């Protein structure tokens, strides 16, 4: 399962899909439509498509009726009357989407064209988020995608994460499996494989490519800091050098100063670094000083 | 009939969030107002007054 | 029960109807009316039509009565005369519709033509919903649907799931107790059979066809995230590899820093992840970390 | 795996990705919309692309929307249909972007023009940032850029630090498991090496390369100084010179100047720096005090 | 590691950029904006050059 996990097809791909609706049935928890006019607009505009024409001036005052925002994704080779979940996310000063049905919705690309229609019940969790919610098989597709699959006899694998080293392990699998030159590596995130001319002949050799099984090599040595969230993430080719470590209300258990042990593995790297006693939120400094003076031997990314 | 023809050079920075720009904006501004008919015939000068406006000596 | 659980056949499609319609009897728990005009304009017209004509100028100010959306589905082959369910959803101001009786509601399709006609009693759960209810059979089918089935000699299998894999593993299928050449994979999504020309003919080979046990491949590996829920879900093909885990108030049970050892299945990987002491909501978090990094060698998706 | 972590490939490198877009779905959490035009402004632009044309004079105030910026980077070789991961970061005076969804964002480059399209849900942590979250996976590439990889027969290797010795030990190592002359250095940061004429024959010799081990030399001697978060790192290479060293509330445990043992290795610093009893804050001041002096034989650096 | 901890090469040095920019997603920790001017100003100009004009 290897390179289906790794890689993706060329033209294989999904797309996302945008359209707006409204939520009725909410147990009074919708838009105030006072100060959201496009709620009682588009609800007028059903109204007068349905076959009642509600009078230009006139008050209406909702509170089972929420406008909201759909979104989903197009998946790859979709066909006409297939379905597919959506996510449904109110857009105006409404408290809950509980208990809510989502009504017809048209659901556009961004080539503006109906792709999708939308409509069911929404499921809302119940510190859980009471204005988004999801709907499994809430819309059915209704516009076809052309493809060039199947036409040509080359077939691009694309990585997930560029590396020439993967790329050409990649390159080796396939061509040891499928033949000599069934496979040819173009750059460092893309493998070329030649396939034969037909639909299901190509259907036939990527379903055979896929579950192959390709020994991942040594991925590059980083450390994934998110602030936001107060995490660190070490990968197994982090190490270390030895120097020394100055942090605010942190000593040697008797300085201030503690000696950080140069580490070739990553249990190495753990153990020097919780020798420190340090808690994340110093470790990330303790961590981005040591990257400028030169100790960390890894990629510091900051998400 | 009258009309109103206008033509010239919109940086789209320009135009506001209305689709719309003010004609100060429009780098060669071409902004023509005319009309026919006997209204616009009666406000062309006779070719006599209109020659003696060019070649007489006061 | 394979082939019908993965796939769905062409042409064998559900649409969506809508319609306005009134729910009446209830217990006080209606439209204000004086803020929803449609609900006493829509009684005006009902009654209009039932032969009665109230003054233009009057204070109608009904407290039994709540305009209601029916949603419903259309389903394959429908014929006139049967029944479907309907969802009955509150439109304006209505606190409740617990025991209220459903007039006769046009179900109209995209195209705006009757498809249905909806008319029953409410069953409201009674923390439950009270503007959303369900009428079992509500709806009478009034209109049908021309369809392709039983012309021509091709009949396409949807994947509801795209794979390479799944869908040469059911053309195999197919083409094993079927005959050599009764089916031919398209993409990754679709799957072309060969039928009898006739309109039974292919109702007994897709009766064969549907309940046909398949073998399922391994399928992608993938951590799925819902944050507006708090939940985590991870498949059998999700692994690890060595790498240290640092967030906040989580230390070794002796720093901050945690190990997090290499895993192939998934009861290691549950064992490891289990072994941080973390929180789903802190989980989510170590997840999205570890997929920036690299340890996390499955598709992260957020829900 | 040492020469992909201390150096990059010419031509293969990661851009970065700007645009502005909605966040939809939050409780009660987004933009005032009173303050903030462009929320509305570009709400407006939404509904009326979807074919709802809400009136120029109106009066919008919305609470589950917010405007926000998505920032994103080009991965190298990236092609269309593939996924990258976004940051989203409201712009004005949104409380959460607790459960939102970002809707359809096109996020331009620096020449502005559309590189890739995002749309998906926030991931936000929940001391945690609330107005910034991050999408895996929410963009896909929508454009590709040419490149001249697998032109010509040289490929520059760039060292991620300047360094003489460094350089000449990287051509000596590919020029010692690769031929005589298949590396030349040109100057302290760059290794010019000579690849085949072709595509494939490139990635293969870069992915030979990329793991070759190369042994670090002595690389300077520095200490960097974070004053914004407090922390002292001192590598290997700094060393001391006796010398004697007051400060306040500091002395010998009996005068207040205390004498600083000549150092030759980290860990003689180490102890001779402990031996004063400096709180870090001390320890900044001591150590550019030193640097003035010329007690200490390393570059100080201040971050 | 003397010559190199104690000299510098000629033509080998390091130059200093510097730039303006905005930092968002922040907690309510921003600019008043109403006694920065430029910080609206910059936004607007952001704003305008991806196509929404204020």
């Amino acid at each position: 399962e290897r390179i289906r996990d790794l890689t993706s097809v060329q033209g294989v791909r999904e797309n996302s899909l945008i359209g707006y609706g409204l939520v009725v049935g909410l147990d009074g928890t919708g838009d105030q439509t006072t100060q959201t006019p496009f709620t009682t607009q588009t609800l007028n505009n059903m109204l007068s498509q349905l076959g009642i024409t509600v009078p230009t001036g006139t008050n209406m005052q909702l509170k089972n009726v929420a406008a909201v925002m759909v979104t989903a994704s197009y998946p790859p080779f979709a066909r006409q009357g297939q379905t597919i979940d959506v996510v449904v996310s109110s857009m105006g000063n409404a408290k809950s989407l509980r208990g809510g049905t989502l009504l017809m919705t048209p659901l556009k690309g961004v080539d503006s064209q109906v792709y999708a229609l939308a409509q069911g019940n929404i499921l809302v969790g119940g510190v859980n988020q009471l204005n988004g919610g999801r709907i499994t098989n809430g819309a059915i597709i209704e516009r076809e995608l052309p493809t060039q699959f199947g036409a040509g006899n080359t077939i691009n694998l694309q990585l997930n994460d560029e590396d020439f080293t993967m790329a050409q392990q990649i390159t080796d699998a396939i061509n040891r499996a499928r033949g000599y030159g069934s496979a040819t590596a173009l750059d460092a995130r893309t493998v070329q494989v030649r396939v034969p001319s037909g639909n299901s002949s190509q259907v036939r050799f990527l379903a055979d490519i896929q579950n192959m099984e390709v020994n991942v090599t040594p991925q590059d040595a980083k450390v994934v800091i998110n602030s936001r969230t107060g995490s660190v993430v070490m990968n197994r080719e982090v190490t270390l050098d030895s120097c020394a470590v100055a942090q605010g209300n942190l000593s040697v258990t008797g300085g201030s100063l503690q000696s950080v042990r140069s580490s070739a593995n990553l249990n190495s790297v753990v153990r020097a670094l919780n020798a420190l006693g340090a808690t994340p939120m110093d470790l990330m400094s303790i961590l981005q000083s040591m990257q400028s003076a030169g100790c960390l031997r890894a990629k510091l990314e900051i998400i | 009939t009258e009309f109103i023809r206008f033509s010239g050079v919109v940086n789209p920075r320009t135009i506001s969030g209305s689709n719309s720009v003010p004609s100060t904006q429009v780098a060669d501004a071409r902004i023509e107002y005319v009309g026919n008919g006997y209204i616009n015939e009666a406000q062309n000068m006779g070719w006599l007054q209109r020659f003696f406006l060019n070649l007489s000596p006061m």
